[PDB]
């Protein structure tokens, strides 16, 4: 806009220094993109060009949010975050409503565009610096630094939190049962209204924002449903399952009781009381593998009992909010992916399984990235904080292609993994 | 002379104050020699006499490294740098030729006295203080400080290029055609016009720069086509590296080998075939710079294989943004792959190799993928895009491995090439056991301390066997075992192991390996008609193990 607001002074952590992260190499297509986007921002004052006395740097990517005919700039403030909002997790911490996961329909609104109005503390600016790349190293990166609260930076919501709760006030007044969590550029309006009335209450809210603080969200559909139209409605209350299910069968064999003594034996690590010596003893012999054998009646009390210790959850499993959440995903096959979200080995706080298209646009990567954004968003709703993904995939391939099907404005933390061995039998 | 450019303001790391290091006098003949130069310097404005207030100091030196003519000034600024704030990394990369545009006329330009031509942050000058010594060591002191980018300071190359860019901005805009790579003191101008108008633009540029203290080659763009540049032979329609001569002795040391291999890689950009598995496969666990390293048989042959290649000359072609980038890969053998990128079947934009991970049992498919990956990255850095791949693998052999493979993988678009060897699966394991198949409950176990072991089995059909082994390990034995099951089993077999490790290895499908044994095994899986390996828990879990775990 054109309104000089005072500037919330920002300080990084104790004896911490700005981020100096390498800017990954992009496609000419994407350079060209960013180039224009920035050429514009500079034109709107949102950003500025720097000199070489700015040692700092944070990576930038180009993506398409709503598939749209045009791109979005996605700055990866992941490092600058740890070096700041982690004291803008305190100095300005945003509290997480433990009941939003409880609503029936959580819709998500993009508000990151409010920020662009608040000028950024001059002394901090030097840290928001990013660099638009060159191809084959001809010219030197184009250098920019922010003059307004940036987007991927968690210091932005934090600072805005004031203007926000204000705007959202003569609305939580009216609608008091709706819960509204703000996590970065995303608003998370949750309700219990009937699918459609809710969808209405949203547009209601959405129009309020626009009416009130000029804060603009977005229109999903153009009121035109091409059989391929959404809006982003989440339904948390229906988020539980117990995928771990011993097989159900009439006739068993050595191979079958065996593969079973395995998965079962291995569950012991995660489920307190389940021994299986009387069921497994039925194997102590060197019988053929195809050989069919009936399940001892005596032992079957274990299959029975265990079949049941696999209906009722674990115990000493609580949420440590000092610890960070870890999400392990496994390639399942035919477009299906299993995932656990834990904190301490074998004490999961949730388990799911994405899948969206078996063999059409079936591309390991695209799937993985979409599953990553799902697992994320869920947790952002359940615990108000994103996990760190142990991703089953080659570091470089991932680094090359994630930006391809990514549509989130935030980015989590990840690391690549050795191999899910006997852990695949979690289907 | 000095430019009207504004100055990049510099600061010293937090809390640090300028450097104070007094000058060690000596060689009074030099002592005047400095003042001699320094004078024609302050004259030109590069420095200035300073009142004894606010002084600091850095070591002043005078030397003559050449065919004697001019004594030269030297100001080791280390302790100064040590105190100067960090800057923006200067392009610590080099425009790779493979991605340069076949241009019509190309001119290079040696900006003279670069650093000196650009001023220095008014309030950071103090710290550039020094002092030429006394005639007699009684300190009359000749005080000076820099008003330009001091020859060896930290923040110099940065701010130089910083200034170079700004300066070139209007021009690169007043004439959008002309391309200009800038590197250090050099300027590489490229254009698609006639030597007449190209030569005329230079002058424009050349004179535009001079309006900002930047002087250029007076012999009107002194260009030496082709240019020996950063280890590259740059012609206006081909590129290479000339000084590629690899030495032959009869006594090689860790050091000599290093140098050799390095050179051998560099060659790779363009010489189809350079292999290197053998020579580097020598430098291990031992990092003794000057230690006598006995050349190996393969090293000698590989070194020989490279010579015949290198012996002959091979050129490179530039990039046509108009066509499509094609990259093709061929598999050498000992875990080696080579490839080359093109747009024309005889031409080549660049070439290169890829070597397997250094330590694991791998796979020709995974590798082929690891390769396709490498190139995709390289390709992005150089040209701006990805290339179409021509791979020695059938869409069916691939889609089968990724659909089996526990890990995500997205290989861009490729087409099949029938040029062998052909990547493939040398054996698939049965998903469900074999009815009518013999069941071998294999097992191993070695004495860790005594280094002795045992590998054996016990079949359903009553057949047993316990073979002794020496210098083995829990794992060695646990494969030693399977190998046994496959050795005594009929064309169809079911094997049961208590070791995820042994399983896992095989389960991977390695076709080659640095493990005589695993090869002993791979070779036998292939001969089999149908193999079913399955895993059962170790000690508590004791299926048919009650029999194996014991004896063995
Ligand atoms: C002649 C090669 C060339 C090509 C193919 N295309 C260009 O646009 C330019 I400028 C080039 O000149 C260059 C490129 C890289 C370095 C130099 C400087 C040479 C030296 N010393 C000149
Ligand atoms: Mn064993």
């Amino acid at each position: 806009p054109i309104s000089p607001i005072e500037t919330v002074p920002v300080k990084l952590k104790p004896g911490m220094d700005g981020p100096k992260v390498k800017q990954w190499p992009l496609t000419e297509e994407k350079i060209k993109a960013l180039v224009e986007i920035c050429t514009e921002m500079e034109k709107e004052g949102k950003i500025s060009k720097i000199g070489p006395e700015n040692p700092y740097n944070t990576p930038v990517f180009a993506i398409k949010k709503k598939d749209s005919t045009k791109w979005r700039k996605l700055v990866d403030f992941r490092e600058l975050n740890k070096r700041t909002q982690d004291f803008w997790e305190v100095q300005l911490g945003i509290p997480h409503p433990a009941g939003l996961k409880k609503k029936k329909s959580v819709t998500v609104l993009d508000v990151g565009d409010a920020y662009f109005s608040v000028p950024l503390d001059e002394d901090f600016r030097k840290y928001t610096a990013f660099t638009i790349p060159s191809i084959n190293n001809e010219t030197p990166g184009i250098r920019y630094q922010y003059n307004v609260l940036p987007q991927g930076w968690k210091g932005s919501p934090a600072i805005f939190q004031s203007s926000m709760t204000k705007i959202l006030e003569p609305f939580k007044k009216q609608n008091p049962d709706i819960v509204i969590y703000q996590y970065m550029d995303d608003l998370y309006v949750g309700s219990d209204l009937e699918i459609g009335q809710h969808r209405t209450k949203i547009e209601e809210l959405r129009q309020h924002l626009l009416r009130w603080g000029l804060t603009t969200p977005d229109k999903k559909h153009q009121k035109e449903p091409p059989f391929l139209w959404m809006g982003y409605e989440l339904h948390p209350d229906k988020w539980t399952v117990q995928p771990i299910v011993l097989p159900e069968k009439d006739s068993w064999t050595v191979n079958d009781i065996q593969k079973l003594v395995g998965k079962l034996n291995w569950a012991s690590q995660i489920y307190p009381g389940i021994k299986v010596r009387q069921l497994s003893k039925l194997l102590r012999g060197t019988k053929a593998l195809t050989e069919v054998i009936p399940l001892t009646e005596e032992a079957e009390l274990e299959l029975a009992e265990n079949r049941e210790i696999l209906k009722e959850p674990v115990h000493g499993v609580y949420y440590d909010p000092s610890k960070d959440l870890i999400a392990e995903i496994q390639k399942q096959g035919q477009g299906q992916w299993t995932y656990q979200i834990y904190q301490e080995p074998f004490k999961n706080l949730k388990t799911g399984k994405y899948a969206r298209m078996r063999g059409a646009h079936t591309n390991d990567v695209k799937q993985l990235t979409e599953a990553v954004q799902k697992i994320t968003t869920e947790s952002i709703v359940i615990w108000g904080k994103t996990p760190k993904f142990k991703l089953p995939i080659q570091k470089e391939t991932w680094e090359t292609w994630w930006t391809e099907y990514w549509q989130a404005t935030w980015i989590p933390e990840w690391e690549f993994v050795n191999t899910p061995p006997l852990v695949k039998l979690w289907y | 002379p000095i430019s009207p450019i504004e100055t990049v303001p510099v600061k010293l790391k937090p809390g640090m104050d300028g450097p104070k290091v007094k000058q060690w006098p000596l060689t009074e003949e030099k002592i005047k020699a400095l003042v001699e130069i320094c004078t024609e310097m302050e004259k030109e404005g590069k420095i200035s006499k300073i009142g004894p207030e606010n002084p600091y100091n850095t070591p002043v030196f005078a030397i003559k490294k050449k065919d004697s003519t001019k004594w030269r000034k030297l100001v080791d600024f280390r302790e100064l740098n040590k105190r100067t704030q960090d800057f923006w990394e200067v392009q610590l990369g080099i425009p790779h030729p493979a991605g340069l545009k076949k241009k019509k006329s190309v001119t290079v330009l040696d900006v003279g006295d670069a650093y000196f031509s650009v001023p220095l942050d008014e309030d950071f000058r103090k710290y550039t203080a020094f002092t030429i010594p006394s005639i007699n060591n009684e300190t009359p002191g000749i005080r000076y400080q820099y008003n330009v980018l001091p020859q060896g300071w930290k923040g110099s190359p940065a701010i130089f290029q910083s200034s170079m860019t700004k300066i070139l901005e209007p021009f690169k805009k007043q004439n959008p055609d002309i391309v200009i790579y800038q590197y250090m003191d050099d300027l590489y101008v490229g254009s698609d016009l006639e030597i007449g108008q190209h030569r005329t633009k230079i002058e424009e540029l050349r004179q535009h720069l001079l309006r900002w203290g930047l002087t250029t080659p007076d012999k009107k763009h002194q260009k030496e086509p082709p240019f020996l540049w950063m280890g590259y032979e740059l012609h206006p329609d081909k590129w290479t590296v000339q000084p590629i001569v690899l030495p032959e002795k009869d006594s090689w040391t860790v050091n000599d080998i290093q140098k050799l291999v390095g050179k051998l890689n560099w060659a790779s950009q363009i010489y189809p075939g350079i292999k290197v598995r053998q020579l580097s496969k020598l430098l291990r666990g031992t990092k003794a710079l000057t230690e006598v390293i006995p050349l190996t048989e393969e090293a000698e042959l590989e070194l020989a294989e490279n010579r015949e290649i290198l012996k002959e000359p091979v050129h490179g072609v530039y990039y046509d943004p108009s066509k499509d980038l094609i990259a093709e890969i061929q598999k050498q053998g000992q875990g080696q792959w080579t490839y080359q990128i093109y747009q024309e079947p005889f031409k080549n934009l660049k070439t290169g190799k890829y070597a397997r991970m250094r330590g694991a049992h791998t796979n020709d498919v995974k590798q082929l993928t690891e390769a396709v990956q490498k190139i995709t990255t390289e390709s992005i850095v150089i040209w701006g895009k990805t290339p179409k791949f021509k791979l020695p693998i059938q869409k069916e052999t691939w889609e089968t491995w990724w659909t089996e493979y526990w890990q995500a993988t997205w290989i861009p678009e490729w087409e099949f090439v029938n040029t062998p060897p052909l990547v493939k699966l040398w054996y698939q394991l049965e998903k469900e056991p074999i009815v009518g198949a013999e069941t071998f409950y294999v097992d191993g176990a070695a004495n860790r301390e005594t280094k002795l072991g045992k590998a054996g089995y016990v079949t359903n059909k009553g057949r047993q066997k316990v073979v002794p082994l020496t210098n083995t390990t829990n794992q060695k034995t646990e494969l030693q075992a399977i190998y046994l099951a496959l050795q005594d089993s009929g064309l169809e077999v079911n094997i049961v192991t208590d070791s995820q490790y042994a399983l896992g290895i095989i389960q991977a499908q390695p076709d080659k390996s640095e493990s005589e044994l695993v090869n002993q095994i791979i070779e036998q899986l292939i001969k089999k008609e149908k193999v079913y390996l399955a895993w059962v828990p170790a000690h508590k879990g004791i299926g048919g193990n009650e029999q194996v775990d014991k004896l063995v």
